[PDB]
């Protein structure tokens, strides 16, 4: 859950692999895209509530 | 000076201030999604 600890962006999981004197991690990340603009409001008034 | 020298840093203070300002603007405006 700690941000950017492993993989740039939201993290899903990872795969390990060996190397002659080290390790290699493959991080799978989720990246949102195709953003659209909208207009919001914090609260809705109904029946005086 | 008798054989000792001082080298200048690669990044000047101005670009450091620019990075700090960019980070601050990004975190105020977009929250955390920009990270
Ligand atoms: C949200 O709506 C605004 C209003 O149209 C859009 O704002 C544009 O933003 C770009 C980049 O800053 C400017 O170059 C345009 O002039 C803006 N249009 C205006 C002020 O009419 C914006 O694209 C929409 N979407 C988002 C994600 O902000």
């Amino acid at each position: 859950k700690r941000v950017d600890f492993c993989g740039k962006g939201y993290h899903l999981m990872s795969f390990p692999q060996s190397a002659p004197h080290g390790v290699v991690f493959l991080h799978v990340t989720y990246v949102p895209a195709h953003e659209k603009n909208f207009t919001t409001a914090p609260a809705i008034c109904h029946d005086g509530k | 000076f008798n054989g000792l020298t001082v080298l200048p840093p690669l990044l000047t203070d101005e670009m450091i201030a620019q990075y700090t300002s960019a980070l601050l603007a990004g975190t105020i405006t977009s929250g955390w999604t920009f990270g």
